[PDB]
């Protein structure tokens, strides 16, 4: 059950890391709830068997996935900074990208 | 600007001088030729310069500029299908050569997330990115970069032979 | 039909879900930025 | 009969796509509302995002400006979603980003 | 206005000046920088 060994070691390292810093906790919970929101919308579509406004469903799902990827990028840059980018720059760039994605998804839903 | 990132400024000056008067471009950029290509072929280079700055710096802002100019191009020329199939390939290649790095993840996922949702707003190109064969390459590279990030945290955690 | 003349998002009972989700994500991002700056590591 | 009364003709329109019953779509809005509330409670009560290290010196008048920029952009987008033109949105973004950029780069420079 | 043989001479002169400035810049940069 080498799978179990790797699983337990990963859980150990991850929970230790997220207790050592709170900001990583913020990012991880935000990502988890974004995944929950995506599951909820997929479940709506499946349950009703129709997706009449495809531009609205696409807007919701895409805002969720884009926020997830942006949060993961910020987390990467935070845990181990890049060569020429400080963490204030990695935060301002994230803010700008998030605002642009918000505007695009708001225009997509009509 | 694109050639100053590959080698040096002198090479960029040489390339600008070459492309200023090369006939292969003049054929379609002559005064009076008011077609999509005139603008497009400029936006192509303006987009590849930002994709190379983002891919070799990891910046999210440069990836966002690349996505914005990519959107500017899907809305000007029907040959935008070049970029959407040449930027994934690059990333894809860098994965086979064993050169994956967090900068790659950041750059590509930002570019895709922004540009794909902004390219569906053009009435002409609408819903094609999700249902056409021209853009399935970018989607597959999107998925592959997430399985590779996961495996670059997990395999990096455990020892080599344990893989 | 012009791009303007189409039943808006709030008029379709099928799209209340997606707009609610967009609003929820934008308000969670707005609270996340504030709580990321305010609190220290 | 080539010249004479002729039978009528009426166009046949298609049935517009159906929209899910309302009581089935309000439950999902309630689910999403509860989910967002639970997210905010998870942050507020898991020892994370605790509201400490709040600036209170001169940099506080900059922190509020930073908040003002962020929330103000989300207000502009809201207005736009509600019907405001695109040119008015661009001009509002310009007017609100000219000083907001400065106030929010100064906040980041002062907050180490 | 300007004729055609004049615009040809002007185009050629612009090109020659550009390629000579580029060569001078490259020589200067390659000789005075490791
Ligand atoms: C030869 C040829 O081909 N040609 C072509 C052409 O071309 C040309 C051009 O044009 C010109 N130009 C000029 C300017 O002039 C020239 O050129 P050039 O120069 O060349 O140009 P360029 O650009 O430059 O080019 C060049 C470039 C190149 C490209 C180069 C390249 C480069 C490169 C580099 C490449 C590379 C690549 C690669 C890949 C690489 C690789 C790499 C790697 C791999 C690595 O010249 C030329 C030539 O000479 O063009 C044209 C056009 O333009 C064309 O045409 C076309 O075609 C097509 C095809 O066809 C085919 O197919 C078909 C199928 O489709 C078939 O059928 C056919 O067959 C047959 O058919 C017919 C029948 O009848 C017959 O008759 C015939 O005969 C035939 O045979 C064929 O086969 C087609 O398709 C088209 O069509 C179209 O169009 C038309 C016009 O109009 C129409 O009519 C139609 O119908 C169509 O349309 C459509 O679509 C559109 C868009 O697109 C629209 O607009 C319309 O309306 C329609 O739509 C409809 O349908 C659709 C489909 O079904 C749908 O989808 C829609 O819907 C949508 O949308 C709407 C509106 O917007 C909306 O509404 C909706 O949405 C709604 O609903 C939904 C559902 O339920 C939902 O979901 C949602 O929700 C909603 O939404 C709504 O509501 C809401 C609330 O409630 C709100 O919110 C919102 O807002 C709203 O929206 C959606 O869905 C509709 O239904 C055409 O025809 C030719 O061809
Ligand atoms: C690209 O360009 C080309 C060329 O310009 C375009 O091609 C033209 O397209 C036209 C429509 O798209 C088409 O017109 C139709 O042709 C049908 C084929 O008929 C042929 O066979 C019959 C024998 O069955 C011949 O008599 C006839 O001459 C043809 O050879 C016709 O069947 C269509 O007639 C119906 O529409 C016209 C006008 O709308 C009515 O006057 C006619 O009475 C028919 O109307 C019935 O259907 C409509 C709805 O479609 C109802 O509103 C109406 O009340 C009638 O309803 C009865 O019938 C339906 C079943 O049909 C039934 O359910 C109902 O209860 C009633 O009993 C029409 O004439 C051209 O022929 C075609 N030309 C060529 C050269 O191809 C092409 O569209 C363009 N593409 C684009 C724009 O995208
Ligand atoms: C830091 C903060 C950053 C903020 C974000 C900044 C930029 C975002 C980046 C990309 C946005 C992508 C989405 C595009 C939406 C366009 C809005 C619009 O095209 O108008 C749309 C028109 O619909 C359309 O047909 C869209 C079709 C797209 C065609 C655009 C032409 C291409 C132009 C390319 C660039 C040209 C530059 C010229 C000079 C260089 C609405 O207009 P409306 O007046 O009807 O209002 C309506 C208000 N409803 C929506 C609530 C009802
Ligand atoms: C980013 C920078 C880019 C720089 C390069 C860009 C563009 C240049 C490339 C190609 C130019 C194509 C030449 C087309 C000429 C056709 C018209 C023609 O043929 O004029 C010629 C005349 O010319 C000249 O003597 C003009 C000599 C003046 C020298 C230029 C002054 C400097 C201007 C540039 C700076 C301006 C602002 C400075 C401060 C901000 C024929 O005049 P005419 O008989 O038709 O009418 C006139 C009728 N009278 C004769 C009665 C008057
Ligand atoms: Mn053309």
């Amino acid at each position: 059950t080498d799978f179990q060994e790797t699983f337990k070691t990963s859980k150990r390292a991850y929970f230790a890391q997220i207790e050592k810093y709170p900001k990583l906790k913020l990012i991880d919970t935000f990502c988890f709830f974004l995944v929950l929101l995506g599951v909820i919308q997929c479940t709506f579509i499946i349950l009703i068997r129709d997706n009449f406004p495809f531009n609205a469903f696409l807007a919701g799902f895409i805002i969720c996935v884009g926020q997830f990827v942006l949060l993961m990028s910020l987390r990467l840059q935070l845990c181990n900074s890049f060569p020429g980018i400080s963490k204030n720059r990695a935060f301002a760039e994230f803010i700008v990208a998030s605002l642009i994605l918000h505007f695009v998804c708001l225009h997509f839903i009509n | 600007e694109f050639t100053k990132e590959i080698k040096d400024a002198s090479a960029g000056l040489l390339a600008a001088g070459f492309i200023a008067i090369v006939p292969g471009y003049i054929s379609r950029s002559v005064a009076g030729s008011y077609d999509n290509e005139a603008i497009a072929i400029t936006l192509l280079m303006v987009t590849f310069m930002f994709w190379i700055k983002a891919q070799k710096t990891g910046s999210i802002m440069h990836a966002t500029c690349a996505a914005l100019f990519y959107f500017y191009m899907v809305s000007a020329w029907g040959g935008y299908v070049f970029i959407t199939n040449l930027i994934p390939l690059h990333v894809f290649l860098l994965i086979l050569m064993g050169r994956y790095s967090s900068k790659l993840y950041s750059a590509y996922t930002t570019w895709y997330a922004i540009g794909t949702v902004a390219s569906m707003q053009i009435p002409f190109v609408g819903f094609l990115p999700i249902r056409s064969n021209d853009h399935m390459a970018a989607l597959g590279v999107f998925g592959l970069i997430q399985i590779v990030a996961f495996g670059d945290f997990v395999k990096g955690q455990i020892s080599t032979a344990k893989f | 039909l012009a791009n303007d003349e189409y039943p808006r998002s709030w008029e379709i009972s099928n799209s209340w879900v997606y707009i609610s989700a967009i609003c929820g994500v934008i308000v969670a991002w707005i609270f996340f930025v504030v709580s990321f700056v305010t609190t220290s590591s | 009969d080539k010249f004479g009364i002729k039978p009528e003709i009426h166009h046949i329109f298609h049935a517009e796509p159906k929209r899910v019953a309302k009581p089935i779509a309000v439950i999902f809005v309630l689910i999403i509302f509860i989910t967002i509330l639970s997210l905010i409670v998870t942050w507020l009560n898991s020892c994370a995002a605790a509201f400490n290290n709040i600036p209170t010196g001169v940099t506080a008048v900059y922190f509020l400006g930073f908040i003002a920029t962020i929330v103000g952009f989300e207000v502009i987008f809201a207005r736009y979603y509600l019907g405001t033109s695109i040119f008015e949105t661009l001009f509002s973004s310009l007017y609100l980003g000219a000083p907001g950029l400065l106030t929010s780069t100064k906040f980041l420079r002062s907050f180490g | 206005m300007i004729s055609d043989e004049q615009l040809n001479s002007l185009a050629i002169t612009f090109g020659i000046v550009m390629m000579t400035l580029i060569v001078i810049y490259h020589a200067v940069d390659s000789t005075m920088s490791p």
